[PDB]
């Protein structure tokens, strides 16, 4: 399961093992890249952000915003992103809870907006 | 035994081929490592001992940065590293660029690659060619490669899946030269094109997907919904199968009349799905419907020819045959004279599969009607004057010049467009 | 894999050019020791367009630094990424040229640029695959001018096919800097002409007015100047950099946007350009930044597009974003100013899309119009330089160079006649 | 799905919209920051009828601040809910109108009046479905009624079709605060007859009244009778944006309200409005609220009701009611005081409900009557404009900036025409 | 199979429709998700293959607000989200605007979807137009539409249950006027029309339901009953089964004779129920009652032509023989000299379902009364002073004439139901 980095035009197909595998799904690594790219396509691209803000305000019960990571898995899911398991994992701890679960939806928005 | 070998020539090309391979590796429930955890993967993957599928395909491109995505993604483990062939120069919207100065070796080695891949399929249905009408790289290489395809594979079927420059809208402004130069080459190699324009497919995704924002992987997955339809029958047993060789022996009336018009239906995104019985004769209406056509082209205002449809999932004769009484009884859908029958239905006991992230939903039915009609001259006919609106100036030509081309190749390019408007009036009217 | 060699001339050029690869410096992750601090492998893709790997982890620029006097190279030195460049690529004289074309060009340019063509030479065959070169200078004075030039019609003899980039600061209309901007700014257009594939007009004074009325900066130096500059020669090539939807390399610029070989002048312009004050209250969206990209206030160049017709216009975008957006966004630009349009081309819109926007943009835009516009900014150092010539004021600094009178009406001449090509290509109707 | 483009004029006018908007902002839980803290579906549901959703979760109010001085719309961003709207949408002059509606109108308002249509139609094009336009300005000072009236004159030329409704502050009765108020009220009325479709005539001296016999306060500022006014202008859209029982929109009040095109002022009024002290001892039934709606104190217009006849008059109840109980209690009021209404309209109620109250009353209702009291209200203005006129003083500011002293003589006979109209269908017989 | 189409037009007509489709869902035991836990419902009802039953209903208005209420209520995954129809603007109770400029795209998709509705099903014994005469939207757009279906379905039975204004209670302003336009239009297209008043039904309540404060959900929950009675017979079977064709033929003496009371019984709370017999008899005596018509008008005033009794729940022929024999021999009820029959009795053996939540208590019998009457000129008359009472000043009219009205159309309308006004005096004469 090599990785195939691109280094001033030649291909390095990195081994696995040298990678730190950071398990953040962090943009700047292109092994998770697209994972970013699909994410971003589908909450914001593809769907209304007023849909989004809607689904994602429907699970927050307090209605301050306050989602814990697995609903903001199943709010991942409900939005179709086509994620894996892992990949919706690492997607949700893209962003880390305040106290328990803190995380709000406009914080979700923004780490994965821009 | 019923091997396709897909081309992907051009960004455009190798970017729908991304699409249609991710949607075959979903089909075929092949992880993108390569294995899958019966044969009828045969028609696009060439199994090995250890057990990993690698797909008969070949991306080609003279810039190195689409195929190297591709190199870099999640399909990397996937394709053969030689079979994606890479340039160094960009054809830069320059159908001479990508004909005669930059094409050629990479071309050769298109032919090297493509030999490989035809001495391991038993049998060959044809090759699947998806380009860019409109670049240099889509047009002028792949009307190279198909050249060489026809004079040495011979009688094998070539389908080329073309995209058109939009009517009014596009991103190029060479567009319609090398458009009217790439059509002036494929009119007389490919044996059934199917044109694509991403004005009417960004119309399809806006008004049925509801995406107001509509991009190139969207375009690209309904593309490849569109080719799977089309090869679901070559790789799934159903009733009233159809092959390869069929659709030009239903559909192509002349050897020259042979660009096609494609409809996929239903189009429906999740949030909207099962809130109607999307029923056979209701999703043959939708293929029908002018608005459905991947070309910004009004059936209306010419006549079909032949109508291919090819249903997938839960469908039976009865009612096919229902729908496409209705269809002809309507009014509305005018067809030739001498064509009474006109219709080419093949049904197929695979429903399409749904690729996750994507926003098409789980339909138990589709069709994908596949049409032969006179009113494609249009496209043409709009095509033929933006392209003469330039030439009358002579504007651009000294960059097609200077990569070996010669007024003589404009001037016959748009002759042949212009005959080939005179034959589809000829064959539209009575 | 595409390489570009890339080339400051003379005071201007050089700061210009400094800025420039401090700026790619940056958005390769590039510290100014050379080494890569980027924590992204987007940065190391395609840094070879740019720079050369050293030993270790450094990253020497493919760049030539132009000069007959030392002093502008000894401050680019100075500056905090003056140890990035490697010290064999500083070409000095020691004697300058005195804001004079003919010693820039004849007299002290000769014997220096032996040394610069083998410089490039050098640069140029350690590439694997060479797009071209892009030569950053001022039109308007002597080494920059002069040399700039010459340089570029040695590559031009040596490099046939490869690209050939300008970014020309024409003098500018309203103020002029030296006395003798319309004579070098007359000379050195003549030869752009001739040899240069694609020109960029860039005027002080357009870029003063658009620092002080869309940055709102009150006391611009020339940083900021060479800052608007940079980000324009950066976003003009992120697509050989960076992947993309629809990618667009020079070549493709070139051949979208050229109708015909003499008519390859362009003026520039980058979007967005934010005041602070208004930042948080600007909102990234591709309606906004294509409408402040068709703004005139927004073109670097003097001339403003509505009195000529744009002949052709391309726009590469950076960062996530709908093809749909894009294209229905100038689709419909192109419609509401078909006025400002010319007919007899159906599409004068060149759209390119890269997925990587510049660092701290959600969305970026470069737009590079070519326009008859431009007509009036020739028209305007035209008649300079016949009012000057006709009294031969100043006349005696080129001849005692040894350049000859006729020198200055064939120069005149060519101009003059671009003008009239671009001004029946305004007024030229279809059919 | 009905958008409503609001627009401020003036310095009251200004005013009175902030505080509308603070409202609005209230009533659908948006925070001074734009994001939604309403907790209610139902806020959500139709908050495109008044803002636009950004780019985040912000939602931008649909307002267009006009001014000829800066300080007013300073005030506004200064104020609490000064950073919801759009800073594109602050357009300012730099010179206030001097309380000249000359000025406000022809000279300074003119140059301004390209950027506001222009903000305007931005805003306009923006929307799916255009209900119409609502200008919130003052009658009697000079950049208020001066551009308001020019921009009415202008969104009618574009906007035939769509709805015009216009908040205008008439100059009091009794205490007058600028010298040269009938005049400018004079000059505004001729221009709302003709161009605004819908129009509530409002009085500072008549909002001070009803706030000392009803609300009891003491130190009343400016800002209770814009709080006032404000629940007004929410409760005559509620029906918009809420679902209703038997919902009206703005186009069904003016069709059941307007006999005649050009008897389009109305007198408005807000129940309950009820003081602090009584809050516990008043008890919120129907009747009470129709009693209270009736009373001639609760008309936020000077004019008394009693004196004229009432041509038409709607009323819009915000809560869970019984359409019985109002159909009923309306009816009730109408045989009781037949003498006061118009005998040749067989119902002069309009009656719409809405299923949700304002925050904080368990239910309320706005009352809009048509009645030819308003004609003794215009005729005070006569006075007032003819004692001036007849001896010409103030009048060479106005004749200075190029109105024609002959559109004062129009502008009160058309005035005076429309006191004609109200007093013969007050004096009309059946049959 | 004996499928009727139900339309529902403007507030009115929509809020009417709530309260039958909730009767209808618990009458045929249909959940609100859309199936339920022989072949009764499909008059009302059609059934998909995953079980699903969808009314054949169709909401049309030119508001969007009531039928988003609908599409957020509870009853959002039962409706057709295209058989829901939202316009943009609202008519502004201007019939000029419902019916010339705004409703003309609206009614053609209204068309489009009836089309396809009738098309599932087999038999179509009428349709059912739940409209408010006395705003635009009910009055010009409902006129519009009956106007398509008269021309193009033709000969199906259209019963047009309309609510006209009230003689001295009202909350429009212009209500006489598009009153009197929509009387003018459906004079001429509905087959059988029934009259409602909301002062009658609010006396109604108060009196017979005991609410001091009824609102317009009691008025269409006992709209909705009324109606459910009318079609009882349809769906339910009984002795004395009576048939939509039945009720003109029954019921319609001449042409433009088909205005017909309505009055239902018992009307009791739970509070006041089984504390008296309820006897058909007694029932049948309240249902001929005065105050029990459904439309402020004295019967005493005019005369019966043809009283068309509905009988649900256990009712014995003799009983409701005797009950109207002694209805006959009553000297205040007074028929038509030439009509000596005059009575169209039909039972049927299901008892009146109750909704949970309303007012009405379960009684195990129930009368629907539909009179033709000569008194019902007598609401007609009222209109038709107040019509030009306004018209003579020409109030409002400038509003009618701003959306392609004229003033011939006002003083047409005015003469036909002068017309009418006539005719009914001439059926009450010997
Ligand atoms: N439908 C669709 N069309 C695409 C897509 N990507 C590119 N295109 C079209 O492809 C055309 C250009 O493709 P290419 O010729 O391959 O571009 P290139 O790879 O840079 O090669 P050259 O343009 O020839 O230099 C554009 O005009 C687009 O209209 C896509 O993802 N979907
Ligand atoms: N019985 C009953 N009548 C109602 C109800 N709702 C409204 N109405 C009557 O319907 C009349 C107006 O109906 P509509 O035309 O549908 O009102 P709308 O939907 O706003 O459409 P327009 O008035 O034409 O703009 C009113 O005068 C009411 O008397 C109701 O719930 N029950
Ligand atoms: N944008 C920019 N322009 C400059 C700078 N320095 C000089 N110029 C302009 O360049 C023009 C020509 O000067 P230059 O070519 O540098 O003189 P030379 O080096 O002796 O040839 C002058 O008119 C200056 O206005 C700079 O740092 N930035
Ligand atoms: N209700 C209310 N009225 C005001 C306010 N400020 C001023 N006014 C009144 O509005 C009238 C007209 O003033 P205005 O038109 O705003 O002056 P202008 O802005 O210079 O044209 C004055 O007579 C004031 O009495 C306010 O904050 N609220």
């Amino acid at each position: 399961s090599t990785v195939t980095l691109i280094q001033s035009g030649r291909l390095v197909r990195l081994q696995p093992h040298e990678r730190p595998t950071d398990s953040v799904a962090r943009e700047t690594r292109t092994e998770d890249r697209p994972i970013v790219d699909k994410v971003h396509d589908k909450l914001f691209k593809a769907h209304r952000e007023r849909f989004v803000h809607k689904v994602l305000r429907s699970y927050a019960q307090d209605d301050s915003g306050l989602l814990t990571p697995d609903q903001l898995r199943s709010a991942l899911d409900r939005l179709h992103t086509g994620l894996d398991a892992a990949e919706k994992d690492r997607i949700v701890a893209r962003v880390a809870p305040a106290q328990h679960g803190k995380v709000h939806y406009m914080d979700f928005i923004r780490s994965l907006e821009s | 035994m019923r091997e396709v070998i897909s081309i992907h020539i051009g960004q455009a090309g190798i970017q729908v081929g991304n699409a249609c391979w991710e949607l075959y590796c979903l089909e075929h429930g092949i992880q993108p490592d390569g294995q899958m955890p019966d044969d009828a993967f045969n028609t696009f993957f060439s199994e090995t001992g250890a057990g990993k599928h690698v797909p008969r395909c070949i991306f080609l491109d003279l810039e190195p940065t689409v195929v190297d995505e591709v190199r870099t993604g999640t399909y990397r483990q996937l394709f053969h590293p030689e079979q994606l062939i890479s340039g160094k120069e960009d054809a830069a919207n320059n159908f001479a660029r990508g004909h005669y100065t930059i094409g050629k070796e990479i071309v050769d080695l298109a032919l090297d690659r493509i030999r490989k891949l035809a001495d391991n399929c038993t049998g060959l249905q044809g090759f699947l060619v998806f380009n860019a009408v409109g670049g240099g790289t889509g047009s002028g290489l792949g009307s190279l490669l198909l050249e060489r395809l026809s004079v040495d594979y011979g009688k094998k079927s070539k389908l080329g899946f073309t995209v058109y420059p939009s009517p009014q809208v596009s991103t190029a402004v060479v567009e319609p030269y090398n458009s009217v130069l790439s059509t002036h080459s494929l009119l007389e190699h490919t044996d059934v094109a199917v044109m694509l324009d991403n004005e009417a497919i960004y119309d399809i995704c806006r008004r049925s997907l509801d995406i107001e924002r509509p991009t190139y992987t969207n375009l690209n997955r309904l593309i490849a919904q569109v080719i799977s339809s089309l090869t679901a029958s070559l790789r799934f047993d159903g009733a009233l199968n159809v092959d390869i060789t069929e659709f030009q022996t239903n559909l192509v009336p002349y050897p020259r009349i042979h660009f096609m018009l494609s409809s996929y239906a239903p189009i429906i995104s999740a949030e909207k799905a099962y809130h109607e019985q999307l029923s056979v004769a209701e999703i043959t209406n939708a293929a029908f419907e002018p608005a459905s056509m991947m070309v910004k082209c009004d059936p209306r205002h010419g006549k079909y020819m032949a109508c291919c449809l090819m249903y997938r999932g839960d469908v039976v004769p009865k009612d096919v045959n229902a729908s496409v009484a209705t269809i002809k009884t309507k009014r509305t859908i005018q067809f030739v004279d001498w064509c009474p029958t006109g219709f080419k239905c093949g049904i197929n006991y695979q429903p399409p599969t749904v690729v996750p992230g994507g926003d098409l939903a789980k339909v138990q039915r589709a069709v994908c009607m596949i049409s032969n009609s006179t009113a494609i001259g249009e496209i043409f006919s709009r095509l033929d004057h933006k392209f003469d609106l330039m030439y009358a100036k002579r504007a651009f030509v000294h960059w097609y010049v200077g990569e070996g081309m010669e007024e003589g190749e404009f001037s016959e390019a748009r002759e042949d467009l212009a005959a080939l408007e005179k034959d589809f009036e000829e064959v539209g009217a009575e | 894999m595409r390489e570009i060699v890339h080339i400051q001339g003379g005071q201007c050029g050089n700061q210009i050019g400094a800025k420039f690869w401090e700026v790619v410096s940056d958005e390769h992750g590039i510290d100014p020791t050379g080494t890569y601090h980027g924590d992204s492998d987007l940065q190391l893709e395609r840094i070879n367009v740019y720079f050369n790997e050293a030993t270790g982890g450094r990253y020497v620029p493919r760049a030539i630094l132009m000069d007959l006097e030392p002093g502008t190279m000894d401050s680019v030195r100075s500056g905090p990424y003056g140890q990035i460049f490697r010290p064999d690529n500083f070409v000095f004289g020691q004697t300058g040229a005195g804001n004079n074309w003919a010693k820039g060009h004849y007299t002290e340019g000769a014997e220096l640029i032996d040394s610069v063509l083998d410089v490039v030479r050098k640069e140029a065959e350690s590439c694997d695959c060479l797009q071209g070169f892009q030569v950053c200078h001022s039109l308007g004075g002597g080494t920059g001018s002069g040399m700039g030039t010459l340089l570029i019609s040695k590559i031009r003899e040596e490099y046939p096919d490869r690209m050939m980039l300008t970014f020309s600061v024409v003098p500018s209309p309203k103020v002029s800097d030296t006395v003798v901007e319309p004579y070098n700014a007359t000379l050195s257009v003549h030869q752009l002409v001739e040899n240069a594939d694609e020109c960029m007009v860039l005027d002080n004074e357009a870029l003063y007015d658009i620092c002080f009325r869309t940055l709102k900066l009150t006391t611009p130096t020339f940083g900021d100047l060479n800052h608007l500059i940079s980000a324009v020669m950066s976003g003009i090539t992120c697509c050989l950099r960076f992947p993309g939807q629809l990618n667009a390399d020079l070549r493709k610029l070139a051949v979208n946007l050229i109708p015909f070989p003499r008519l390859h002048f362009f003026m520039v312009g980058f979007t967005p350009l934010t005041s602070r004050g208004s930042q948080q209250y600007r909102a990234l969206t591709v309606p906004e930044l294509t409408q402040q990209m068709w703004d005139a206030k927004n073109m670097m160049c003097a001339a403003d597009p509505r009195h000529g017709r744009y002949l052709t216009a391309s726009a590469l975008f950076r960062g996530r974003m709908s093809t749909k957006e894009v294209d229905e966004q100038m689709l419909n630009v192109q419609n509401k100013n078909s006025s400002y349009f010319v007919e007899w081309i159906p599409n004068n819109v060149k759209s390119s899309v890269c997925d990587i926007p510049p660092k701290g943009l959600k969305m970026s835009a470069t737009f590079i119009g070519n326009s008859t516009a431009i007509q009036e900014m020739f028209k305007r150092v035209s008649e300079q330089f016949t009012a000057m010539f006709r009294r031969k004021a100043f006349l005696h600094w080129y001849t005692g160079e040894g350049m000859d009178e006729m020198e200055f009406t064939e120069a005149e001449s060519n101009m003059n006649d671009l003008v009239s090509e671009y001004q029946q290509y305004q007024d030229a109707s279809a059919e």
